[PDB]
């Protein structure tokens, strides 16, 4: 029901969460 | 103190045999403890870490690190004190859960996976419930009782907080497994562990994959500020994931408390095949 649709199981080094400030720091 | 709780060993009630493994903070082995006299022989793994009264901790760490009555934390059996500290604990065979999920990626089912999570969580809870601070929680630092039972270990990096303590002020603890205040602010909190735990879960989820692998241990901050977090675990529904990314929030007292992680996991657990997607 809710999985990652990566291009060949290729799981990327990172998942970005900006601009959310709960994960983006004042800096 | 006294003659009870935290058995110390005369350096003759155990022999270092073969080298089980060497870490950053020390080279642990696997010998045999012969309780002086007591014709009873015992097989364990010696922890000869190498690094002042910085032992007050080691000691206070073990002091409770032995006061354990939980099925998810490798009770510290005993201790060795020479011109170099060493620890003993009821040796496990399989090993660190990382080796495990690495020999069984295509064999572990959602079941256990969601479980461990809860177990691991249960354990992190009892230490939190005993003014403790693990500091370095990770797949490696966790031993396998049975695929149906797992325990957490220590190399004494923890520290017991004193009534008026909320955060610990500071081996080296792999950067990649710690919160942001741990890196940027040499700060260790019941909440930073949570963040460590999110990485753990990630691992297990990715079947022990190397977190960030490829990106130097330097930029983890540089990006941790930029709001970057571990990718999504393929076998992970966007519902499991969220509890993880949630522990990696910048505000520290905004993250999932331990008791809680158990709840949302002791739930998911109730329907493993529903939150994870593994062929086999």
């Amino acid at each position: 029901k809710s999985l990652p649709s990566y291009l060949n199981g290729v799981m990327p080094p990172t998942q970005s969460f900006a601009p959310d400030p709960k994960y983006v720091s004042s800096k | 103190p006294n003659q009870a709780l935290l058995r110390i060993l005369k350096e003759t009630e155990f022999k270092k045999i073969k080298v089980l493994g060497s870490g950053a903070f020390g080279t642990v082995y696997k010998g045999l403890w012969i309780p002086e006299g007591e014709k009873v022989k015992i097989p364990v793994a010696i922890k000869e870490l190498r690094e002042p009264k910085a032992n007050k901790e080691i000691l206070d760490e073990a002091y409770v690190m032995a006061s354990v009555d939980n099925p998810h934390v490798c009770r510290l059996l005993g201790i060795c004190l020479t011109s170099t500290v060493q620890l003993i604990t009821q040796l496990m065979p399989f090993g660190c859960l990382l080796d495990y999920v690495r020999e069984h990626k295509d064999n572990i089912g959602s079941q256990y996976l969601l479980n461990w999570c809860v177990q691991i969580a249960k354990g992190m809870n009892y230490l939190e419930d005993r003014r403790l601070v693990h500091r370095d929680l990770a797949a490696r630092n966790v031993l396998v009782k049975t695929p149906q039972h797992v325990k957490i270990t220590d190399f004494g990096l923890a520290k017991l907080l004193g009534a008026e303590e909320k955060e610990y002020h500071a081996g080296k603890v792999p950067i990649k497994w710690m919160a942001l205040e741990s890196i940027l602010h040499r700060i260790y909190t019941h909440q930073s562990d949570v963040w460590s735990y999110g990485v753990t879960v990630w691992e297990l989820m990715t079947f022990g994959s190397k977190p960030y692998d490829g990106i130097p241990a330097s930029e983890i901050s540089s990006i941790l500020e930029k709001g970057e977090r571990l990718p999504q675990p393929p076998i992970c529904t966007i519902d499991v994931y969220m509890i993880m990314v949630k522990c990696w929030m910048i505000d520290a007292d905004s993250r999932p408390k331990f008791r809680e992680l158990i709840i949302e996991f002791s739930k998911m657990a109730r329907d493993p095949q529903r939150y994870l997607v593994i062929q086999g």
